[PDB]
RNA sequence: GCUCAACGGAUAAAAGGUACUCCGGGGAUAACAGGCUGAUACCGCCCAAGAGUUCAUAUCGACGGCGGUGUUUGGCACCUCGAUGUCGGCUCAUCACAUCCUGGGGCUGAAGUAGGUCCCAAGGGUAUGGCUGUUCGCCAUUUAAAGUGGUACGCGAGCUGGGUUUAGAACGUCGUGAGACAGUUCGGUCCCUAUCUGCCGUGGGCGCUGGAGAACUGAGGGGGGCUGCUCCUAGUACGAGAGGACCGGAGUGGACGCAUCACUGGUGUUCGGGUUGUCAUGCCAAUGGCACUGCCCGGUAGCUAAAUGCGGAAGAGAUAAGUGCUGAAAGCAUCUAAGCACGAAACUUGCCCCGAGAUGAGUUCUCCCUGACCCUUUAAGGGUCCUGAAGGAACGUUGAAGACGACGACGUUGAUAGGCCGGGUGUGUAAGCGCAGCGAUGCGUUGAGCUAACCGGUACUAAUGAACCGUGAGGCUUAACCU
RNA sequence: AAUUCCUUGUCGGGUAAGUUCCGACCUGCACGAAUGGCGUAAUGAUGGCCAGGCUGUCUCCACCCGAGACUCAGUGAAAU
RNA sequence: ACACAGGUGGUCAGGUAGAGAAUACCAAGGCGCUUGAGAGAACUCGGGUGAAGGAACUAGGCAAAAUGGUGCCGUAACUUCGGGAGAAGGCACGCUGAUAUGUAGGUGAGGUCCCUCGCGGAUGGAGCUGAAAUCAGUCGAAGAUACCAGCUGGCUGCAACU
RNA sequence: GCUCGCCGGAAGACCAAGGGUUCCUGUCCAACGUUAAUCGGGGCAGGGUGAGUCGACCCCUAAGGCGAGGCCGAAAGGCG
RNA sequence: AGGACCGAACCGACUAAUGUUGAAAAAUUAGCGGAUGACUUGUGGCUGGGGGUGAAAGGCCAAUCAAACCGGGAGAUAGCU
């Protein structure tokens, strides 16, 4: 069974899940809103604050580890340069999620994650 | 141990490989190991030791990978599986010296000879 | 496997008895526009509590 | 003029194989199963010649007799030939008692130990292997015992196909030959998405008489009922010795069932590290992809067993075979007829689970609703406006609950999830820099750096105020009580 | 014996236990010399047996990872 | 019968590792296979890993597990002298540096000389490429590190064999 | 458009067979596409296939076919 | 040199599992055999039904074979359903 477990599968092995966060993580990063399904949402709370979390301190090793994950440069600056000094006073919470209406396309709980501090 | 189980002997009368045609002792009983009473064939035999290939008779396990638990949780393992060759009517040892190390777990009846004639209990 | 004879049409109603739709039986109203919303979602212009949340 | 002798004579004239088969029919007719029967088979009882030192019945029972079961070989051809799959094994069972063990007894040619035989008793239990396709059987070693039968010789819309039981091939035998065998050998396709009953789980509606939230009573129903060995009694009783108690106690096991993860481990593709080959991030360095998680080495939570705790009872009622007391019929006598007391793992309770849909719908505590009007075919009703109560439901964050419903926690009067801070754990001294070294590499910083599902804190993010359902004092008859 | 019904014949051997196997004996129901008789190195997706390694075949199952199965949206059969 | 997991002759053939047209990762080039979204029960399919035992499973080691490469030792009963034979059993494999600023070997610009004086020969002898071995160091539990890649031996029947 | 994954002695590129307009452009989404479709190999129009050197045709044969006369056969016809 | 050895393409089909209203009117995934030859494949052609062809199985002759398919006799016959 699923006792005290963490994680959810979303139909799709590790590889393809570590791809799908690294990848959501960027887009997040580099638009600050996105629209995505609500599980994939809650999921990814789970990787983006992270790197948030390691951002607030700004190091050598720290840039690689924020390299190694989601493995693109563009959101390593961003998230070293433009966040965390956006949310370095800020305890937890840098994405939040608003559901929204279901997809046309197949009936799928929908929702608006995003950075708290975004301008507009 | 188990039937159909390799073990090694301690003592030097008994020879070499043996093996566990029964558990003895209870009615399906699958699997003892600590202080049990077992069914042996003499699956190899060096001329040396008294007993001879294709021999039945009887052994008390003293050595087993599975390992005995201690009261306070502590398991004390011993590589390799070994017996100490007993008679059939008498369960008593055929070898006049233990080799190896033994357990205070064979410290009840006969097996009072096994541990005074083995070096470390 | 097969069945042996034919349901009825009663067996068939009695079997859809469950296969009824839920309605909504409430639709939350925003404070700032008054415009209806499923509750806890967004109200099509963008709105969530009191405040709007997406420009699109 | 006919052994047209198949003698009411098919023609003057005619043998076989088919497993390579095909067609029309039949349960008119065999094979499986069921059904009638029970000769046979099994079990029981009757008489008792006798064997038993003598003594028919301790135990066997001659010649004969009478039944019971459906239980083996059969008899019949009632059912299905517009299809009911064949032995065996695997998985899962369920019943009878003609009881293998354990329980209670009687006789014994029962000193004890151990036996034989018969009665009562179905609660539980009732092996693993060598051989062979095997049920069997024989054998090895267990065990308290390794029961006998029914259940389509239980169970192929559950599994298998070793066997008979197709099509290829060979051997032995038969036949001229095709081929055949109540012989052998090698090989040889096992379909089904569950409508109904049935079970196993889990829910919606309504009822239970105003509507709610909880706690229950227990009518019933289910589970569980096994047993070994060592010691004390006690080397006592018993015994010529040898040996040796089948009362009453205590410990420790085998098997089984339940729960749990503190230990011992297992897994741990979501943690850390090593490393082969290649590609990429410009490059060195550091990383990421891919190759089963590339291959490994360890591993947290969770789940788990091989790990650990616990349980099958004691007791009470009524009993069965049996054993009696008093006691007449029948002055004695007698367990029974009037009475009375014992007596088993069986029965009813006792232990554990469900459980008032227990329509016989029960009880207790608490909460909440006490406004008008109109019409009327008035035990009764319909409608309008105002009012929506306790509470439920929905929505959201979710769970050691979960297929989905359901159940539980929380919703800004907040620790419900994620995040964040600290710790624990796990891996094993990260990156970078410096030093040594020709270099691989080593040393320092450094038990460092990463670290999950864990523990303790923290409103940073999402749990919006509504809205919905539910109403407005609850029928009619009759009794203690008061007008 | 690809053949022997009785038959799981009998001796030696291999296992704790061997209706299988090997060497045989000869009492060949019912072998026999081109319907070839008997041996034979190599070869065989051939038949039978033994052993070592190896292991979830098994004792006795456990965890994890994916595709179904469950829920929601769209399309939407079948035998009977 | 289908926008069907099948069938369909020939041509071309990059890098690195590699014997290779194996295999792995990629060039050029083309694709994500015309239903998705969740949850993370049973059960089914395809996998990974398992304490102790290890064939007790079973009609039968069916299936899985295992062995696997090069170099070098070695290696039988019988034989039809070829065999059997990768018999069986095993050892060394990584990286660095030195031998040797890169060796053995290959390929060959200049210079010189000779000649049919030019697509000529000769010590032609700079660069380029370069395997294997020995010694010493060094890392990990492990160097065929992945994919790839044999299980082995004995007795018998039949058929000589492909 | 940016990432990710897959093939890469192909799932890449080209000839042959075979198909026959499926190629390109515009418009549409009734039916087909196992879903939605703005998309399509779908509907509807309009375009597009340019050779002395590439194939065919052609010149020449193979296996073979037909085969004047001819031999044979009841007729059809067989052979050459 | 080898109807030699290991092994891809290629040819075949030994075991297992899945599928068996399939993706498929014999395929898929792991293993398997042969792989310089009694090999394999393309293009034509030839052999026609009581006939062909067969390293032989009642195998094959268009998903059809103990005598193909199509039309005719033909409304064969059917003491059978």
């Amino acid at each position: 069974m699923r006792h005290r477990k963490s994680g959810r599968q979303l139909n799709r092995n590790s590889s393809h899940r570590q791809a799908m966060f690294r990848n959501m993580a960027g887009s997040l990063v580099r638009h600050e809103i996105i629209k995505t399904t609500l599980p994939k949402a809650k999921e990814l709370r789970r990787v983006v604050e992270p790197l948030i979390t390691l951002a607030k301190t700004d190091s050598v090793a720290n840039r690689r580890l924020a390299f190694a994950r989601t493995r693109d440069n563009e959101i390593v600056a961003k998230l070293f340069n433009e966040l965390g000094p956006r949310f370095a006073s800020r305890a937890g919470g840098y994405t939040r999620i608003l559901k929204c209406g279901f997809r046309a396309g197949d009936n799928a709980p929908m929702a608006y994650i995003e950075l708290v501090d975004r301008s507009e | 141990i188990q039937e159909q189980t390799m073990l090694n002997v301690a003592d030097n009368s008994g020879a070499r490989r043996v093996m566990c045609i029964k558990v003895l002792g209870g009615s399906h009983r699958r699997y003892a190991g600590v202080g049990d009473i077992i069914k042996i064939t003499i699956k190899e035999a060096i001329p040396r030791g008294k007993v001879k290939k294709g021999d039945v008779l009887k052994a008390v396990v003293v050595r087993t990978k599975k390992g005995v638990r201690r009261p306070d949780g502590s398991v004390i393992r011993f590589d390799g599986n070994a017996c100490v060759l007993l008679n059939n009517n008498s369960e008593q040892p055929i070898g006049t010296r233990i080799f190896g190390p033994v357990t205070r777990e064979l410290r009840s009846e006969k097996f009072m000879k096994i541990i005074s004639l083995a070096p470390e209990v | 496997a097969v069945q042996q004879n034919k349901p009825t049409r009663s067996k068939r109603g009695m079997r859809r008895s469950h296969d009824a739709l839920t309605a909504v039986t409430s639709l939350s109203v925003d404070k700032t526009s008054g415009e209806k919303h499923l509750r806890h979602h967004i109200t099509a212009d963008g709105y969530y509590r009191g405040r709007k949340v997406i420009a699109k």
